[PDB]
């Protein structure tokens, strides 16, 4: 006899259910709760209520475009007094004459992102389907159940519910905070940060496997990344470094997220502009932290110091800045090994998605084989660098400083470096540093020997001693450098992008140094400093060798004409082999010595000598003692002057 | 700004 059900309408309870979940400024209009938690719906009836003995009541509920139950993105389960842990359940909580209330509750591994609630109540012979309405699922840092979870409530406060904080700018000795509204509760956002979800290349890819994925924040948190600064147009930011962002605005003027997620999508999520490291990293945190992800921005601190030819390398992507910013969120990791739970690292800064998430432990362990991106991380806050001058540290680059973050719930900085670096010379630190890059040496060499005038190859000598091949970048190049330490221009250079080192192998690169280069360029030194610098990017470990070499004159042959007997009756044969390509203008000889001469012989040169030709002159001596004798000679020229020389006799 | 050294 019994009639069926009419809902009157469905009560969404955005009070209670902001309360209990953690979600009071999201719920001004719609329905948003958190996944692995009971929340609150009260079904008004018009007629007859629901009666247990007479009704059977099942819900569906479907997220994405293409939902099926084996992917987790749809779920039918009826009303009932029987509640099993971890799956979708609809009970009674209370019962009116008019209201039914019903206590809905999700997996703590549920996709996030926009659900359909459907209702079916059949009455006996009967039934009738329609849908209630929407609720968005989202993740809980509070639910014990959930990957995301955190067991500290002042953490939650800070990681997920505060929506402002403090991103940390300028050098290791100078830090400055810089307030920040990641307003990641305002109007639109939680709507962007879906969209931003549902426009990702994997969505695209395969919708319906996708919002499966969304259960895990590994997954998100990935995507998350390598949206807000996308190669396509759909991204998020636009990045630009050169003082010229007239056309959009200004990286340092942003004090929020906001503004940046609804310019994007107000025109057809399209690239902001612009942007910088902190800027995508704050963008990626007020998206994460929308989602429900414990999140928070860090500062790592690179110092460098003395034309170092490090600074030189850079003066003129994947580089050495004065600071750089990312992310990390708290979740567990059951893709990984045991023991990586806890704090990921994540750079929405330039599969396409990079970079991570990464364990920091993982980093500062340096298990570089620990997914996702462990090398990449690793580079940012290690750089081992390395002198030879005949191995001797160099510290003219310091990088992993003072790595900063909000501290939780106070207006200061917190000092987390101690989480990506062991203490610098540790039993840790080293066993770390070999987990990580798993006998590698240079030096210069010259081979044949270097004359002022001459052309000559100067060589960087590479030595994997070690069996494993690596790829290197090597610049190698030459200056003429002063006797009082000032460098000159380049009279040499090359720079070599890939340079492959098969194991237990050697290289010797050639460099040539021409006289056209040098010539005019050098001081009375005849000094030039060839120096080469051997980049292993991957673990950012770097080798430099430095050399200085002597342009050295040309010889001043002497020759004795006549005999040795303590008497008289010898002449000099003093020549000197123009080593240069020129006309060498305005040529003299100056001889002396005691025991030889009592006559500085002075001979002009009226003939220009030219390149290889030499220039023979005379001088007659009258030898008076018997002992040990040197006879001593100097020469001058228009462009080569000072270039001595001398003779022993007897 | 974010400088390379
Ligand atoms: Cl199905």
């Amino acid at each position: 006899m019994a009639e069926e059900l009419v809902l009157e309408r469905c009560d969404l309870e955005l009070e209670t259910n902001g309360r209990d979940h953690h979600t009071a400024d999201l719920c001004r209009e719609k329905l948003v709760v958190r996944r692995g938690q009971p929340f609150w719906l009260t079904l008004h009836f018009e007629g007859r209520n629901y009666e247990a003995s007479v009704d059977s009541l099942t819900f569906s509920v479907v997220t994405g475009p293409a939902p099926s139950q084996e992917a987790g993105t749809k779920a039918r389960f009826p009303l009932r007094d029987a509640v099993e842990e971890g799956d979708w359940t609809a009970t009674v909580v209370d019962q009116q004459d008019c209201t039914l209330s019903l206590q809905l509750t999700t997996p703590a591994n549920a996709p996030i992102g926009l659900y359909r609630l459907s209702l079916e109540a059949s009455t006996g012979y009967q039934g009738s389907s329609f849908v209630l309405g929407h609720f968005i699922l989202l993740f809980n840092a509070w639910c014990p159940a959930d990957a995301v979870y955190l067991d500290s409530e002042e953490e939650r406060q800070e990681y997920v519910l505060t929506q402002q904080g403090f991103i940390y700018q300028g050098s290791a000795k100078f830090i400055k905070n810089i307030p920040w509204n990641f307003g990641q509760f305002e109007d639109g956002i939680l709507d962007i940060c879906l969209i931003l979800l549902d426009v990702n290349p994997k969505f695209l890819k395969n919708a319906g496997r996708d919002c499966s994925r969304r259960s895990s924040p590994v997954y998100v948190g990935r995507v998350v990344s390598g949206m807000v600064n996308c190669n396509d147009d759909q991204g998020v930011l636009l990045g630009r470094w050169d003082n010229n962002y007239g056309d959009g605005v200004s990286p340092m003027s942003w004090i929020g997220s906001v503004d940046i997620l609804r310019r994007w999508k107000n025109h057809g999520c399209q690239r902001v502009k612009y942007g910088q490291c902190w800027v995508f990293a704050a963008v990626a945190c007020t998206v994460l932290r929308c989602l429900g992800i414990p999140t928070r921005v860090v500062t790592n601190y690179n110092s460098a110091h003395d034309s170092n030819l490090l600074i030189e390398y850079f003066r003129n992507s994947e580089m050495i800045w004065n600071f750089h910013c990312w992310v990390e969120s708290w979740m567990t990791r059951p893709d990984l090994q045991p023991g990586y739970e806890g704090w990921q690292a994540l750079d929405p800064t330039p599969g396409t998605y990079c970079c991570g998430p990464v364990p920091v432990r993982a980093i500062k362990e340096g298990d570089l084989s620990t997914k996702y991106d462990a090398p990449f991380v690793f580079a940012e806050v290690n750089a081992d660098v390395v002198d030879w001058i005949q191995k001797s540290i160099n510290r003219s680059l310091i990088v992993g400083l003072k790595i900063s973050t909000k501290s939780v719930g106070r207006d200061e900085r917190e000092d987390i470096t101690h989480t990506y670096k062991y203490p610098e010379g540790s039993s840790e630190e080293r066993e770390a540093f070999t987990r990580a890059n798993h006998g590698m040496a240079m030096r210069i060499r010259v081979g044949q020997s270097m004359n002022m005038g001459s052309d000559f190859d100067v060589f960087a000598h590479i030595t994997n001693n070690t069996a494993e091949e690596y790829v290197c970048r090597l610049l190698l190049c030459a200056r003429t450098v002063s006797y009082n330490g000032i460098l000159g221009p380049e009279c040499g250079t090359k720079y070599l992008l890939n340079l492959n080192l098969e194991p237990f192998s050697e290289k010797s690169v050639p460099l040539c140094i021409l006289y056209e280069k040098y010539r005019d360029c050098l001081t009375e030194s005849n000094l030039i400093k060839v120096r080469a610098l051997l980049v292993e990017p991957v673990i950012n470990s770097y080798l430099l060798a430095e050399r200085d070499l002597y342009l050295e004159n040309p010889e001043i042959k002497i020759r004795i004409l006549g005999e040795p007997k303590q008497k008289r009756k010898l002449v000099a044969e003093v020549s000197l082999q123009n080593p240069l390509p020129v006309a060498l203008e305005g040529c003299t000889f100056t001889v002396e010595g005691a025991g030889l001469t009592e006559e500085q012989k002075t001979v002009e040169i009226p003939d220009p000598v030219e390149a290889g030709e030499e220039v023979k002159v005379r001088m007659d001596l009258l030898p008076l003692h018997m002992g040990l004798h040197k006879l001593v000679v100097n020469f001058e020229s228009d462009k080569l002057k000072a270039v001595k020389g001398f003779r022993n006799v007897i | 700004p974010a400088l390379p050294f």
